[PDB]
């Protein structure tokens, strides 16, 4: 027999980050991940490392290692993610919190600007969480750094305009986040768009569990969606991004190393988040937020193996 | 039926694998979780083929309240001797109840097959040129038969003349000589076998991830769970390499349309008294086993409560307002809970800190506040 392949009725489209000589494109498929048999894989996934805006501090100390001379530096920890491979870098506002330091969209833009005109590649820029302060902060961020084309991280069902308007207005990308449904993605895709911002400006945040703690819902909610775009619901047509770093690190096998029944702690922090990425990656994820240098360069040396 | 059930092993260490049906596991649910297979080589001396052997045994963890672990021993025949391969087959089966998977020449098969064939093992390596001779050691034996060769064209005519002699007791193995191979292979056989009811392709697969770089064998196996391997082998009886997989196998392979959820009923931990604290949580097992394993893990006997919110996890049932100061009071009532202790605590999930006033006045027991993340228990029960 013939080898079989499918003939896709359409693909996701492909979005770009950054402008000038700094540009990041992703998305453009026409099939499943690495079928190119059947169908284009214009681009190969993407990977940021992230950057708090103020010093993390519940996180453990082997991913607190390969950033321990530049964690208190927004600046200087976003250049070392560039030198450490990642193709974004991702700065979370951590700051903002209202429950924390509360700042504001001022303060927060500067360091945004500071952290953008710094590095040579694209900038995404996550929120703190909490919707009611996001939609403040952002349209103030997005202004500081209009033209830029950053991707300013979660445009919620609850939140969406402020943040939408701003990126239209300042030429911005967005990411869509809801809570691993395809018709609740849906519905914030439609509204979005219905602003009038581009497909192709927009990102989708499943808002994923990782390996352990809810993979599988968010390996087949973004399976539907990559089905969704190849079939033809231009409404799931969007990339995906995947908070792997922002969970797997969260997950007890990756956190406490004194746990002897699991081996070795090194390896299996380091495996917990290559394990959700690599799955999320034969989902049809396409932008992959890591957290730990170690991770994302054996993530690549695998992504040059099976592409 | 697209993929014949095949079996290696018996008596409940048996591995069932094949009757699959679906690409994507939301069309339906994979049904067979896939065998992960240890390497041990024969030219280890009795001794390291033992040690290997029980540091394989205990790749085993408690996942959600079940004990899971690898399932083979893959024992290679790199002596090129059949007594030793015979022996050193002997010596890893004194050691334990896995189900092999014996690579060797058909001779060093044969010598092993007589003492263990009554263990149903997998022979590896009918090829296009001793697929003969082999297909006559598994008639004689009548044990599933891998058969190999290199890419979709030779594969499928090689199963065909082993079909052709009668045996269909067959796993597959088209070589890739990478992941970017495997993946394409792996995609083909299991679609041809269920879109097309291509028949040398309806057998389940046996993949390797023998790679020395622990992290890209870990992610190659990875790779190989997600996608239809059947049966897949490393070579690392490191604990931490084999966590990951066997939780990703879980997780792949359970059953999309219902979470698994604990019987909502109080479960004590270790022998608790009267005087023992009592932990509210929810009957999504894999939230109710990180409460049991936290609180077990620091020794503390206990009351947890696993409040049936359908098998949903903390955050889950508390948004779809099935984790209420309601629903939680009347599981105070409901599971028993006061005839077993002579307090009136209950320690809620630091997570919703904010159902505590209002489970408090209604529920007549005392609210405290836990750790958001069950790993504090044992700090908040110490203080
Ligand atoms: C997998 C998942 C699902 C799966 C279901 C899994 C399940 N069986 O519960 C599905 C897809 C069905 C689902 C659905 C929804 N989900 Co959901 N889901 C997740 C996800 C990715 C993982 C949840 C999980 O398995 N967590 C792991 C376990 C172990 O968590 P855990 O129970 O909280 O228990 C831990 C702690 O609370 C604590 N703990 C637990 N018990 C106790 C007890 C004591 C005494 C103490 C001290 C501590 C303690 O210790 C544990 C270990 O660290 C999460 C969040 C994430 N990745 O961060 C979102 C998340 C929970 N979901 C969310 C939501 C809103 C929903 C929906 C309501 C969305 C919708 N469709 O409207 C639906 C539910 C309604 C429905 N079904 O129609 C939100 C909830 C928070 C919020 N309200 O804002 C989250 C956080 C996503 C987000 N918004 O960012 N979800
Ligand atoms: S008709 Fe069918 S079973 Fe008979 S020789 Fe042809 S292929 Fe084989």
């Amino acid at each position: 027999v013939e080898v079989l392949k499918e003939k896709w009725n359409s693909k996701v489209v492909e979005v770009t980050l950054g402008t000038g000589d700094k540009t990041v494109t992703l998305g453009g498929d026409s099939t499943l991940p690495f079928l190119t048999f059947e169908g284009e894989m214009p681009n190969p996934p993407r990977f940021a490392l992230e950057v708090f805006d103020t010093p993390p501090t519940d996180w453990p100390d082997i991913l607190v290692e390969p950033f321990k001379d530049v964690i208190n530096d927004p600046v200087a920890w976003a250049k070392k993610c560039v030198e450490y491979g990642a193709d974004i870098v991702a700065l979370r506002l951590v700051s903002a919190h209202p429950d924390g330091q509360n700042r504001s969209g001022a303060e927060l833009a500067e360091v945004c600007k500071a952290v953008a005109d710094a590095i040579d590649v694209p900038l995404m820029i996550i929120g703190c969480g909490v919707e009611e302060k996001d939609a403040e902060i952002f349209p103030v961020i997005g202004e500081a750094l209009s033209g830029r084309n950053c991707l300013l991280s979660s445009a919620t069902k609850d939140n969406y305009k402020p943040i939408v308007a701003t990126c239209m207005v300042h030429g911005h990308s967005v990411v869509a986040s809801a809570p691993l449904d395809i018709n609740l993605s849906k519905q914030l895709n439609i509204m979005i768009m219905e602003m009038n911002l581009a497909p192709n400006r927009i990102i989708m945040d499943p808002l994923i569990g990782a390996l352990g703690y809810g993979i599988e819902y968010s390996y087949s909610i973004i399976e539907r969606m990559r089905l969704g775009a190849l079939t033809g619901d231009k409404i799931l047509a969007m990339p995906v991004v995947c908070f792997i770093g922002q969970e797997a690190w969260k997950a007890k096998e990756a956190k406490d190393p004194e746990v002897a029944e699991w081996g070795d702690y090194a390896l299996r922090a380091i495996h917990w988040e290559t394990v959700t990425t690599v799955a999320l990656i034969q989902a049809g994820g396409h932008l992959f937020v890591m957290r730990h240098p170690k991770s994302l360069a054996e993530v690549k040396e695998h992504l040059k193996r099976i592409l | 039926p697209p993929v014949a059930l095949i079996k290696v092993g018996k008596g409940e260490k048996v591995l069932e694998i094949g009757h699959e049906t679906v690409l994507f596991r939301h069309d339906k649910r994979f049904e067979h979780p896939c065998g992960l297979a240890i390497l041990v080589e024969d030219t280890l001396s009795e001794g390291e083929i033992k040690e290997r052997v029980e540091k394989i045994n205990k790749l085993v963890f408690d996942r959600v309240g079940q004990m899971h672990s690898v399932n083979l021993v893959a024992l290679k025949g790199s002596s090129q001797d059949a007594a030793t391969f015979a022996k050193a087959v002997a010596t890893a089966r004194e050691v334990t109840d896995l189900p092999f998977i014996l690579i060797g020449t058909p001779e060093q098969l044969a010598a092993a097959l007589e003492t263990e064939g009554a263990n149903n093992p997998l022979l590896y390596a009918a090829t296009a040129d001793n697929y003969e001779q082999m297909v006559e050691l598994a008639k004689k034996y009548n044990v599933p038969l891998t058969v190999s060769a290199k890419g979709l064209d030779a594969l499928a005519e090689l199963v065909q003349k082993i079909t052709a002699l009668g045996y269909k007791n067959l796993i597959l193995d088209p070589q890739p000589e990478n992941i970017s191979e495997g993946l394409f292979y792996q995609t083909q056989i299991r679609r041809l076998a269920i879109k097309k009811l291509f028949r040398p392709f309806g057998y389940p697969t046996i993949a390797f991830a023998l790679d020395e770089n622990p992290y890209q064998a870990v992610m190659e196996a990875s790779v190989y769970i997600a996608k239809y391997a059947g049966i897949i082998v490393l070579n690392t009886v490191e604990p931490a390499d084999i966590l990951p997989l066997i939780t990703l196998r879980l997780n792949i392979y359970t059953d999309p349309q219902k979470p698994i959820a604990v019987e909502p009923k109080v479960y004590e931990i270790l022998n608790p008294g009267p005087d023992a604290p009592v932990f509210i949580t929810t009957n999504f097992s894999l939230t109710y086993f990180c409460v049991a394993g936290d609180v077990e893990g620091a020794r503390i006997p206990a009351y947890i409560l696993p409040v049936d919110t359908d098998g949903t996890s903390v955050l889950t049932a508390w948004a779809a307002g099935k984790f209420t100061p309601e629903k939680i009071a009347q599981f105070l009532k409901e599971s028993g809970i006061a005839e077993k202790v002579n307090h009136r605590k209950a320690i809620l999930p630091g997570g919703v800190a904010v159902l505590s006033g209002k489970l408090q006045e209604l529920s007549g027991w005392e609210i405290l506040v836990g750790p958001r993340e069950s790993s504090g228990i044992n700090s908040f029960i110490k203080q």
